[PDB]
C-alpha cells in the first residue's frame, strides 16, 4: 500500500517540500545568508521528515488493510477496532448494516412461522371434515354406489395422511418414540383401514406372523405398512397379499407379497426417487409417487433397510429389516 | 417484576446452529424466592445469564421493573447493570490487598454518599449477617464459609431490585451452607428483595417458595409449595427430580 | 522447527517492546562520536582560558563512557531475568545448555550491531552542530567545517566491542547457573527506620545551612562538616525509601476509615508494595540528579555575572600603574582619532583597628583585626561626597564580604599611625567602587577622609606597608564607540601584560565557566535519558505483575474509563516522588554557597528545573500508554 | 466536527511545529544566517498553514459527513463517488455487502414463492376430488340423507371457495375486469347454490331487484355476494331472506337482510376484523369468521361501500353501495 | 507403577538442618488418579521435587516401571524422564511467538518424526480435548481455560506413562476448573495413564478415586471412595481435612 498511501497524502508532503524549497531559493537573493549552512538545515529537516513519514505509514496503513481482509473470504470479525475517530464511524456503519440484515432475517423467520401456523390451521380445518364425512357415510345401505363412495373417501383420507406425514417428516426428529410393537394388531388395523379397496378389488390377506414382536417407531412402522399395503392393493387385481414375518438372526424381517403387475427392472432402482411415476400405465398419473420416498426417508433413522425384488408378470416382494434391540440404547441415552 | 416472552439464544460458530432456548416465558412476582434447577446439559445457566444484562437476546424481549431493556446499548446497559442487579458469583471474588470492610464499601464509592451514610449502611448490613466482628481482618485469615457471607453482604448493600444468585452454596460444608441459606431467607423475609437462584442441591433449593424445572430448553411443569412444611416440600422435590 | 524462524520472530517481538533501549544506544553512540570528533579538530584551539580546551573533552569522554557502560550492563541484566520460564521449558524439552546460549544470543548481536552501525551514521551528521553550539557559549567568531575524523570510528568500535564482550560473558554465567526448577502488618522496626530517616535528612539540611560563616573557622574543620553533611544526607535518603514511605502511607490508609475508591486502592497498593524493593536504585538516581542540577546551576550563576564582576574589579575601563606606559598608550591614542579622559588619585596603604565594628564574632580571624589593610584617600579628589573631620565613609558593597564580615552602625576607629592615633567614626557605607583590586587587598573597602585630615595622614606616610606604586592613573573612554581597536592598542602597549583592561578578564571568565557549563549540561542530559529507561522497565514489570487485579475489578461493574483514570494518578505518584526529593536536595545545595560565585540568584534555578521537569514528564507519559495497552487485554 | 478533525491530524501539526522550531534554533546558533528573515518566514508560513488546514478540513469533513448521513437515512445515493483510494475501498466493501444482502433476499423470496406455488397446486389437487364426490353423489334417493350430504358438501365447498379467494386476494388487482353484470341471474345462481341449506332449515327467498345492471368485476362481486348470503343463512333459522337493490342518486345500493338472530351492536364494528367469531353461541367456534373480512377487503379495490345495520333479536341488514360508472373511467384508463 | 519405599532427601545447608520427609510408602497401579493432598508447611512441593526426579535423592528405592532412577547417570536420567514422563504446572508456560499447534508439537520436533504421524497425533489430541477449532490462533487471544487445556495437551503428545501435575487450578475460576478436571478424567479412562495430582483444594480432589493425607510422614489417613456420587466423597474429604 505504498502507492495508495502516497496518493492519499500528496498535499502535506508537497507543503513541507515547498517550505524547504522556498528556504533554499531565498539563498540566491540575499547576500546576508550563506548557502552551505542553509543546505545543512534542509538536510536535518529532510532526515527528520523521512523518518516521521515512515513511522506514520506503518501506523496508519492497518485498518484499510483489515477492511480488504474482511471483504470476501471469511472472518466477519477481521476488522480491527478503531483508534482514530474517523474509522469509528465506518465501523459503526458496517455494524449497523449487519444488524439491519439480522433484523430482516428475524422478520423473515417470523413470517415463515406465521405461514406455517396458517398451514396447520388449514390442515386441521380440512381434517375435521374427513372424520365428519366418514361418520355420515357409515349409515348407508346400498352396495355399489356406497362402495364407490367409500373408495373415494379412503383415497382422500390416505392422500391427506400422506400430506400430513410429509409435513411431519421435517420434525420426526423431535417426535420419535421407540417401543415394543405387536405386528398382528398393526396389520389388522391397516387391513381395517384399507377394507373398502380390498373389497372392491377382491384382494385378500394372508397373515402368517412367525415373529410377533418388533422394535421400531410404531407410528412410522404403521405408516410404512399401510403404504406398502395400499401400493400392493392398487397395483394388483384379484390377488391375495401374503404378509409373512420371520426372524433372521437377531433382526426381525417383515415381508409383503403381491401378485400384481410388478415393476420393470429398468425402473426398479428408481422407485424410491421423489416424485417418480411409472409411464407403463396411464393410471399411474393419479399416483403421487411420494409414499415410497417418504417411507425410505423415515426408515433410515430407524436403522431399517428397505429391499425390493420385482419381476414383471410375477409380483413384487418388499422386506423391512428391523434393527437389533441393543442399537436403540445409543438413541435413548443420547 | 420480571417478564420475558419467547426468548431464544442461538450459540454457534457461524457454521453450526444449535439453539438452546425454545421460547421460555416466565413471570416472577416481587418478593418471591424462586429457584431454577434440572438436568446438566440444559441451558439454565444460559437462561440466568440472559435474564441479566451479561448476555443479549437473539430473539425475544425482557422487561425489568417495567423499564424495557431489550433494545439495549453498551453505555446504557453498563449503567443499568451498575445501578441495579446485584450479583453473587460462584467464586468469592475478593480483593486480597483490602480488608473485609473495604470490599463491602467499594461498590458504593462511585456515588459519593459522604461518610456517615456509608457507615450507617454498613452497620445495618453487617449487624444481620454476623460479620461485624471482622471489620479489619484480611481475606487470607478468615474461614472459607465467611468469605461467601462477605460477598453476599456486598451484593445486598446497595438495595438493588433483583438479585441474581448463581450457585452460592456450591463449595461449602453442610453447616455453613445451612447457615448461609438461613441468613439469605431471613434477609429476603425482612426487606422485600427478589432472589433468583440456580442450584444443583435439592436441600439447598428446599428453602425456596417456587421451583422451575428447566428441561431441554422447555418448561416441564412448575411447583408452588405454599402452606407446607419444609420436609414435605423437600420430599416432593426429590420425587419430582427422580421422575426426570 | 527451523530455529531461524524462532530467532527472527523473537527479534521482531523484542524490537516493538524495548524501543527505548534502542533509542538510548543510538543517542549514546552519536554523542560519543561527536565528542571524539570535536576533540581532534584543530579548530578547538581558539578556546583560550586557564584550562587548555582540548584536555577537558578527554575527561568528558572518559566520564561519559563509564555511565554508558553501567547503564548497558544493568539493562541487559534486567532483560535476561524475564526469560527464565523459557529457559526452564527448553531444559525440560531436551536441549542442552550450549544451544540455549546460541538461540538467545544470536537474536541480540543483530540488534546490538544494528544500533551500533546506525548510531555512527547519525554521529557524522551532528558533529558540526556540536561545534556551532560550543562556539556560542564561549564568544568566538571562527568557522566550523564538516569532516569525518576516522580516529573516532576506531575508538567507538573498540569501546563498544569491549562492552558487548562483557555483556556476553555476563550472560553465559547466568545460563550455566540455572536449575531445572523455578518453572500485612506494621512492626516496631519500620516506624523507627522512618523516623530516623526524616530526622537525619532534616539535620543534614540544618547543618548545611551554616557552613561558610560562623563556626568551622579553618581548613581541617570545614572538611569535617562537608563529610558529615554528605554522609547524613545520603543515609537519610536511603532510609527514606525503606521505611518512611510505608509509615506515611499506613497513616493515610488508617485515617480514611473504610471508605476507599478505585484511585486510592490502586495508588496505595502499588506504592506500599513496590517502593520498598527498589531502595538502592532510587537513592542513586536521586543523589546523582541533585548533583547534576546543582553543579549546572552553580556554573550558570558564575557565568551570569561576569560583566558586573569585571566592571567591579577594575574601577575604570583601563588601569595603569606606570607613567611611561600610560603616556605611550595616550600617544598611540592621540593619532587614532579617539579622545580619552585621564584621572589620577594618590592612595595610602595604612592599617587600622576595626575590631569593634563587626556584628559577628572576633574569632573570624582572617588577618589581625588590629592590622587589617585598608586604602586611605582624600575627599578633594572624590567628586561625590563632602565629609567632615572625625568622620569616615567606606566604598563599595561586595555582597560576599557582608555575610563573612557583618558591619554595625557608627563606632570608633583607631588609626594605627607611627606615634599617634586620631579616633574617627563610621558614617556610612556606599555602593560604588573607586579603586582597582590591586590596592585594596582582596576586596576590603576603602576609607574616605577630609582633605585637612589627609594633609596630615600623607605627612605621616609610614613606609612599612606601602605598595610598589601609590597612584591610580586610570584612563577612561568616551561614549560607546569602537572599543575593540583601543583594546588591541592596549594589548600591544604591554608586552609583559602587566596592566589591566575591562574586557580580557570578562572574556577569560566567560570562557572558563562556559566550558564547564557545556560539559555538565551534556552529561546531565545523558544521565536523564539513561534513568528514564530504567524506571520505564521497572514499571513495565510492575504492570505485568498486577494484570489479575484489573480482571477481578472488571467483573463488578467498573469500565476501562475508570481503570485508566486511576492509573493516571498511580503513575503520577510513582514518577513524581523520586523527583521532588532531588529538587529539594539541589535547592538546598545551591542556596548555601551562591554568594561565592555571583550576585543574583532565582534566574538560573527556575530555568534548569523547568527543563529537567519537562524531560522527566515526557518520559513519564509512555508508562501510562503501556498500562492502557495492558488493561485492554484483561477481560 | 472541528474537534474530531483536529484530534485526528495532531501528528502532522506537531511535526510541522517541530520543524519550524528546528529551523529557528539552527538559524539562531549560527552567526552567518541572520535572525529576522527566518522569523518573518516563520510568521508567513504559519498563516499560510492555517489557510491550508481550513482548505483541507472542508473536503474531508464534507465527504465523511455525507457518508454518515448515508448510513442512517432513506437515501442510498447519499454516498459520494470516492476520490481517494481509501474511500474507494470503503465503498467497494459496502457495495459487496449490499450485493450479498440483495442476493440472499432474492433467493429467499423466490424460494417462498416456490412453496406458495406448490401449496396452490396441492389445494387444486385437493379441491378436484370434492367435485369428484359431487358428481358421484348427485344420484341419491333418500330425501333426508341426500339433504344432509348436500349440506355437508356445500359447507366444504364454501370453505374451499373462501380459501381460494383468500389466496387470490393478493392478486385481486390483477384479476379485475370491468364489465356490465346482470344482478338477477347472479343472485339466482347464488340462491340455487345455497338450496340445500335453505331446504334443510326451511329458508325462503324474496327477490325484488329494482336495479338490474351494475358495473363491477364478476368473480369478486359474486364471491362477496355468496359470502354474505352464506353468513345470512348460517346466522338465521327458519327465516326468509329479502334482497333489495335500488338506485339511490348516482350510486347503486344493494341490500341483504335476514330475519335471524342478528348481530350485537357492540360486535357490529368488529365483524369486519379478520377471524372474528361471535362468543354468544359455541356453534360459531367451527366458523372461521373470515368471510366478512375477505368481502370487505375485496370491496375496496372495487370502490364499493359496505354498510351494516343490525338489531339484536331482529336481524342484520347488509348494504353494498356500488360506485358510479364515471368513477371507473380513471381506473380503466390507468 | 512407581514404588515409594523409605524415600528420604538429604540436607545440611550451613548448620541448621531439617528433614521434611520421614518415611514414604506408596504402592499404586496403572489407571489411577491419586491426589496426594496435605497441609501447608508439610513440604508437598518437596515431595514433587523428590518424586518427579527433578531433585536428586539420597535414600530409598523408587522403581519407575521396574527402573530405578539411581541406576543410571544424570544424562540417562534426563533422557528417561523426557521420554517417559509428562508435567503440568500451576502457571502455564506457553511461548507467545508460536501458535497453538506449534506449542503442542514442539516437544516432538527434536526426535525427528515424520510429519504425518505428528499431524495425526495433534489431530486426535485436539479433537479429544476440544481445541481443534483453535488450530492456528495465538495464545494472546484465547481464554484462561484454553491456555491451561493446551498446556495439559502438550504433556500428552509423546504418550507417557505417569502424568505429574502440580495444582492445575491456581488461576482458574470454577467453570474452567470443572471443565479441565472433566477432560482429565475422560483422558484417564480412554488410554491407560497414571495421574498424580497434588493440590490442597477439596473441590479438585473430589474428582479422584484415592486420597492420601500427609501430616508429617504421609500416614494420617487414606480414603478410597469406591462407590460414592462425588458429593458424599466431598463431605468425607472435608471432614477428614477438618478433623486435624
Ligand atoms: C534529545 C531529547 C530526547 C528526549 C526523549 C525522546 C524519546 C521519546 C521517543 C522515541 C520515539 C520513538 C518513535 C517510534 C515509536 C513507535 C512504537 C512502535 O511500535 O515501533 C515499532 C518498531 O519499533 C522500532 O523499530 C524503533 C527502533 C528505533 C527507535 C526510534 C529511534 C530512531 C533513531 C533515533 C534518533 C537518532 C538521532 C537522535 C539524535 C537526537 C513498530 O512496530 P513493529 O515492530 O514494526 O511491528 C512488529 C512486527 N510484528
Ligand atoms: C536531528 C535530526 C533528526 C533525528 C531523527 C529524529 C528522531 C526521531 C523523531 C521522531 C520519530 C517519529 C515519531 C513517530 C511518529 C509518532 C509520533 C506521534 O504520533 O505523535
Ligand atoms: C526537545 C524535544 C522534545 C521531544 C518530545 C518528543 C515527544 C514524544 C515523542 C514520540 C512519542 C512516540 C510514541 C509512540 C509509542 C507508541 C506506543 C506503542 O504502541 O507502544
Amino acid at each position: 500500500m505504498i502507492k495508495a498511501f502516497l496518493i492519499e497524502r500528496r498535499s502535506w508532503i508537497a507543503a513541507f517540500l515547498f517550505q524547504q524549497a522556498l528556504m533554499l531559493f531565498i539563498a540566491f537573493v540575499d547576500p546576508s545568508i550563506s548557502f552551505g549552512n542553509v543546505l545543512y538545515m534542509v538536510y536535518l529537516c529532510i532526515l527528520f521528515f523521512i523518518i516521521f513519514l515512515w513511522f506514520r505509514y506503518r501506523k496508519e496503513t492497518a485498518f484499510y488493510k483489515s477492511l480488504k481482509t474482511w471483504e470476501n473470504n471469511l472472518d466477519v470479525t477481521a476488522i480491527n477496532e478503531p483508534e482514530t475517530p474517523f474509522e469509528a464511524m465506518v465501523e459503526r456503519s458496517i455494524a449497523g448494516q449487519t444488524e439491519h440484515l439480522k433484523q430482516t432475517a428475524a422478520r423473515h423467520r417470523l413470517a415463515l412461522e406465521n405461514e406455517k401456523d396458517e398451514l396447520m390451521a388449514w390442515i386441521h380445518e380440512v381434517k375435521t371434515p374427513l372424520t365428519a364425512m366418514h361418520l355420515i357415510i357409515d349409515r348407508m345401505e346400498e352396495k355399489a354406489l356406497k362402495s364407490q363412495l367409500s373408495y373415494e373417501w379412503l383415497r382422500i383420507h390416505l392422500l391427506l395422511d400422506q400430506q400430513l406425514h410429509q409435513k411431519r417428516i421435517s420434525f420426526i426428529e423431535n417426535d420419535l418414540s421407540v417401543e415394543f410393537i405387536q405386528l398382528q394388531p398393526l396389520i389388522f388395523k391397516e387391513i381395517k383401514d384399507l377394507q373398502s379397496w380390498c373389497i372392491q378389488k377382491g384382494i385378500g390377506f394372508d397373515i402368517q406372523l412367525e415373529a410377533k414382536e418388533v422394535l421400531s417407531d410404531a407410528k412410522w412402522l404403521a405408516f410404512i405398512i399401510r403404504q406398502l399395503l395400499t401400493n400392493a392393493v392398487k397395483y394388483s387385481e384379484a390377488s391375495e397379499i401374503e404378509i409373512k414375518s420371520f426372524q433372521k438372526g437377531e433382526q426381525t424381517q417383515l415381508q409383503v407379497k403381491d401378485c400384481g403387475r410388478g415393476i420393470d427392472p429398468k425402473d426398479v432402482p428408481r422407485i424410491f426417487d421423489k416424485g417418480f411415476t411409472s409411464t407403463t400405465d396411464h393410471h399411474d398419473q393419479a399416483s403421487t409417487g411420494m409414499g415410497l420416498y417418504l417411507a425410505k426417508k423415515a426408515a433410515a433413522p430407524l436403522l431399517i433397510h428397505i429391499d425390493v425384488e420385482s419381476e414383471f408378470g410375477a409380483g413384487t416382494v418388499f422386506t423391512l429389516t428391523f434393527p437389533i434391540r441393543n442399537q436403540f440404547e445409543h438413541v435413548i441415552s443420547v | 417484576i420480571l417478564e420475558a416472552n419467547k426468548i431464544r439464544k442461538s450459540y454457534g460458530n457461524k457454521l453450526n446452529k444449535q439453539e438452546v432456548l425454545k421460547g421460555i416465558d416466565i413471570h416472577i412476582e416481587k418478593g418471591e424466592f424462586v429457584s431454577i434447577m434440572g438436568a446438566s446439559g440444559s441451558g439454565k445457566t444460559t437462561l440466568l445469564n440472559v435474564l441479566s444484562s451479561i448476555d443479549q437476546v437473539s430473539h425475544g424481549t425482557i422487561h425489568i421493573n417495567g423499564n424495557d431493556m431489550t433494545a439495549m446499548k453498551e453505555k446504557q446497559l453498563a449503567e443499568f447493570r451498575k445501578q441495579h442487579l446485584g450479583f453473587i458469583f460462584q467464586d468469592y471474588n475478593l480483593l486480597d490487598t483490602l480488608t473485609v470492610k473495604e470490599n463491602i464499601l467499594l461498590p458504593l464509592s462511585i456515588t459519593k454518599l459522604s461518610k456517615k451514610e456509608a457507615n450507617r449502611k454498613f452497620e445495618e448490613v453487617a449487624k444481620e449477617l454476623g460479620i461485624y466482628e471482622l471489620r479489619d481482618k484480611y481475606p487470607n485469615e478468615i474461614s472459607g464459609g465467611q468469605k461467601q457471607r462477605t460477598s453476599a453482604g456486598r451484593a445486598f448493600i446497595h438495595d438493588p431490585s433483583i438479585i441474581f444468585a448463581d450457585e452460592p452454596t456450591g463449595a461449602l460444608d453442610s453447616k455453613s451452607a445451612s447457615d448461609l441459606l438461613n441468613k439469605l431467607s431471613q434477609l429476603n423475609q425482612k426487606r422485600n428483595a427478589t432472589i433468583i437462584m440456580v442450584t444443583h442441591d435439592p436441600v439447598a433449593a428446599s428453602y425456596c417458595g417456587r421451583v422451575i424445572f428447566i428441561k431441554d430448553g422447555q418448561m416441564y411443569t412448575q411447583l408452588n409449595k405454599g402452606g407446607q412444611d419444609r420436609q414435605t416440600f423437600f420430599q416432593d422435590i426429590m420425587k419430582t427430580q427422580g421422575v426426570l | 522447527m527451523n530455529i531461524n524462524q524462532l530467532i527472527l520472530r523473537n527479534l521482531k517481538k523484542n524490537l516493538r517492546n524495548y524501543y527505548l533501549y534502542v533509542f538510548a544506544l543510538i543517542f549514546s553512540v552519536a554523542l560519543y562520536f561527536a565528542f571524539v570528533t570535536l576533540q581532534y579538530d584543530p579548530a578547538i584551539n581558539e578556546v583560550k582560558a586557564s584550562i587548555k580546551g582540548a584536555a577537558a573533552i578527554k575527561t568528558a569522554s572518559i566520564l561519559l563512557v563509564a555511565v554508558v557502560a553501567i547503564f548497558i550492563l544493568y539493562a541487559n541484566t534486567i532483560f535476561i531475568k524475564r526469560r527464565s520460564k523459557e529457559i526452564g521449558l527448553f531444559q525440560l524439552i531436551g536441549m542442552t545448555k550450549h544451544k540455549i546460549f546460541r538461540i538467545l544470543s544470536a537474536e541480540n548481536v543483530m540488534l546490538y550491531f544494528g544500533s551500533l552501525a546506525i548510531g555512527v551514521a547519525a554521529g557524522f551528521s551532528i558533529s558540526k552542530l556540536v561545534l556551532m553550539i560550543l562556539f556560542k557559549i564561549v564568544d568566538v567568531k571562527a568557522d566550523a567545517k564538516l569532516h569525518f575524523s576516522e580516529q573516532a570510528l576506531v575508538q567507538t568500535v573498540i569501546v563498544f566491542c569491549g562492552i558487548y564482550l562483557l555483556i556476553m560473558i555476563m550472560n553465559y554465567t547466568f545460563i550455566k547457573k540455572q536449575s531445572i526448577l523455578s518453572l500485612k502488618k506494621i512492626s516496631f522496626f519500620q516506624m523507627l527506620i522512618g523516623a530516623l530517616g526524616i530526622v537525619l535528612i532534616l539535620t543534614g539540611y540544618y547543618v548545611s545551612s551554616e557552613l561558610f560563616g560562623g563556626k568551622f573557622k579553618t581548613i581541617n574543620e570545614l572538611f569535617v562538616a562537608m563529610s558529615f553533611i554528605l554522609g547524613s544526607v545520603i543515609i537519610g535518603t536511603f532510609l527514606f525509601y525503606k521505611g518512611s514511605v510505608t509509615f506515611i502511607s499506613n497513616i493515610i490508609r488508617k485515617s480514611k476509615g473504610g471508605y476507599l475508591n478505585i484511585s486510592e486502592v490502586l495508588s496505595l497498593s502499588s506504592i506500599m508494595f513496590r517502593m520498598k524493593s527498589n531502595a538502592l536504585l532510587l537513592t542513586i538516581i536521586t543523589t546523582v540528579s541533585a548533583l547534576a542540577i546543582g553543579l549546572l546551576s552553580l556554573a550558570y550563576i558564575s557565568y551570569y555575572s561576569s560583566e558586573k564582576t569585571a566592571e567591579q574589579n577594575v574601577a575604570a575601563d583601563f588601569s595603569f600603574m606606570n607613567e611611561k606606559d600610560a603616556k605611550l598608550f595616550e600617544n598611540k591614542l592621540r593619532e587614532s582619532n579617539i579622545s580619552f579622559v585621564k584621572k589620577a588619585t594618590p592612595v595610602l596603604q595604612a592599617n587600622v583597628d576595626i575590631a569593634n565594628i563587626m556584628d559577628g564574632t572576633p574569632k573570624e580571624m582572617q588577618g589581625d583585626p588590629g592590622n587589617m589593610q585598608l586604602a586611605v584617600v582624600s575627599d578633594k579628589d572624590v567628586k561625590g561626597v563632602d565629609v567632615a573631620a572625625g568622620e569616615a565613609v567606606f566604598s563599595g558593597y561586595t555582597d560576599l564580604l557582608q555575610k563573612i564580615m557583618v558591619f554595625k552602625d557608627s563606632g570608633v576607629i583607631k588609626v594605627k599611625s607611627k606615634h599617634e592615633t586620631q579616633p574617627l567614626k563610621y558614617k556610612g557605607l556606599r555602593e560604588e567602587f573607586l579603586v582597582s583590586y590591586t590596592f585594596t587587598s582582596g576586596g576590603m573597602p576603602a576609607v574616605i577622609v577630609d582633605d585637612s585630615l589627609f594633609k596630615q595622614l600623607d605627612k605621616d606616610k609610614d613606609p612599612r606597608i606601602q605598595l610598589a606604586q601609590s597612584t591610580f592613573i586610570g584612563v577612561n573612554v568616551k561614549h560607546d564607540d569602537q572599543m575593540e581597536k583601543a583594546n588591541e592598542l592596549f594589548q600591544q602597549v604591554n608586552k609583559k601584560n602587566e596592566h589591566l583592561s575591562r574586557l580580557d578578564t570578562s572574556a577569560a571568565q566567560k570562557s572558563l565557566f562556559g566550558m564547564v557549563m557545556f560539559i555538565v549540561g551534556f552529561l546531565g542530559l545523558t544521565f536523564l535519558i539513561t534513568s528514564g529507561c530504567i524506571l520505564y522497565f521497572k514499571q513495565m514489570g510492575e504492570s505485568e505483575d498486577e494484570k489479575p487485579s484489573y480482571t477481578i475489578l472488571r467483573k463488578l461493574g467498573f469500565t476501562q474509563g475508570d481503570l485508566i483514570k486511576g492509573i493516571r494518578i498511580k503513575q503520577m505518584y510513582n514518577f513524581g516522588i523520586p523527583l521532588v526529593v532531588g529538587l529539594f536536595h539541589s535547592y538546598f545545595a545551591v542556596q548555601s554557597g551562591w554568594f561565592l560565585f555571583g550576585s543574583e540568584v532565582w534566574a538560573p534555578m527556575i530555568m534548569v528545573m523547568v527543563l529537567y521537569t519537562a524531560l522527566y514528564s515526557i518520559f513519564g507519559f509512555l508508562s501510562v500508554l503501556y498500562y492502557k495497552k495492558v488493561i485492554k487485554s484483561s477481560l
